[PDB]
């Protein structure tokens, strides 16, 4: 009964990991503490893209490698052109998830 | 007639003779997805030759998207390859052409409904249901879709042969209702 947790590997969830694990090595927090903030942010994280976010990118390149397992899409697009709102970028790794149950 | 129709698919089978872990190969191959839920294999692209196969946990899988006999051993011998890289003691075994389809184009337009009035123990004409026209060939054993364009479907074939005579049979037939 949970969240995706791949945006733990997005740069606030990894910054998230890096300050849980010093209070870790600290010993200022349980490890089982820690994986509970992380849970959480699955969450917060989850609605916080679903009420605070108003943008609309758009990316057009070569689709390199793609790749389905596990309901999840990985995609890793070569020499595309990302717009936000134009940006030239030479890789980009795109995983996601089912907006769906 | 003085066209030769253009095979344009090509689907075989092939044994790898060993079981597979679909759930692995979905892992390590790039470019494959694997969704049980909907079909119980892997699913695989590759480039050279542009083909798609589908491989089964029996170890067996079905390639298809070949346009030549040769791209289709080809590609065959690939996806076992990966196969193999992977892990497994994949082999490639039983390679069998299973399907050929080929279209054509006349260049001139039919009067389908005409043709399909004249050969109605072969012809299937519903526009209703599809534009085109179903002509099942007895001999060879050739279903070809004919349309209004004077585009040419054919397919059933095992042999390419079997494409280019199931077109020679047609072609009298088709000029015959020539719309002109």
């Amino acid at each position: 009964p949970g969240y995706y947790e791949l945006y733990r590997r997005s740069t606030i969830g990894n910054s998230l990991v890096d300050a849980l694990d010093t209070l870790i090595s600290d010993g200022r927090i349980e490890a089982s503490l820690a994986m509970r903030v992380l849970e959480t942010f699955d969450k917060v994280v989850a609605e916080t893209l679903k009420d605070n976010t108003q943008s609309k990118l758009t990316v057009k390149g070569n689709l390199d490698t793609y790749g389905f397992c596990d309901d999840v899409w990985t995609f890793i697009v070569k020499n595309c052109q990302v717009t936000v709102e134009v940006i030239s970028v030479d890789k980009l790794r795109i995983v996601a998830c089912n907006s769906k149950k | 007639s003085g066209i030769v129709p253009t095979l344009q698919n090509i689907v075989a089978t092939v044994t790898l003779g060993c079981r597979l872990d679909l759930k692995t190969v979905a892992l390590h191959a790039r470019n494959a997805e694997y969704n049980p839920k909907r079909f119980a294999a892997v699913i695989m692209r590759i480039r050279e030759p542009k083909t798609t196969a589908l491989i089964f946990a029996s170890g067996k899988m079905v390639v298809t998207g070949a346009k030549s006999e040769d791209d289709s051993k080809l590609a065959s011998r690939k996806y076992a390859r990966i196969i193999q890289k992977i892990g497994f003691a994949a082999k490639f075994t039983d390679f069998k052409i299973q399907n050929i389809v080929g279209s054509c184009d006349v260049k001139f337009p039919i009067r389908l409904e005409g043709l399909a009035f004249s050969h109605g123990t072969f012809s299937s004409y519903e526009p209703e249901l599809f534009p085109g026209l179903i002509y099942r060939m007895v001999k060879p054993k050739i279903v070809l879709l004919i349309f209004v364009s004077g585009k040419i479907v054919l397919t059933g074939a095992k042999q390419r042969e079997e494409i280019y005579q199931a077109f020679e049979a047609i072609y009298p037939v088709l000029s015959e209702f020539r719309k002109m």
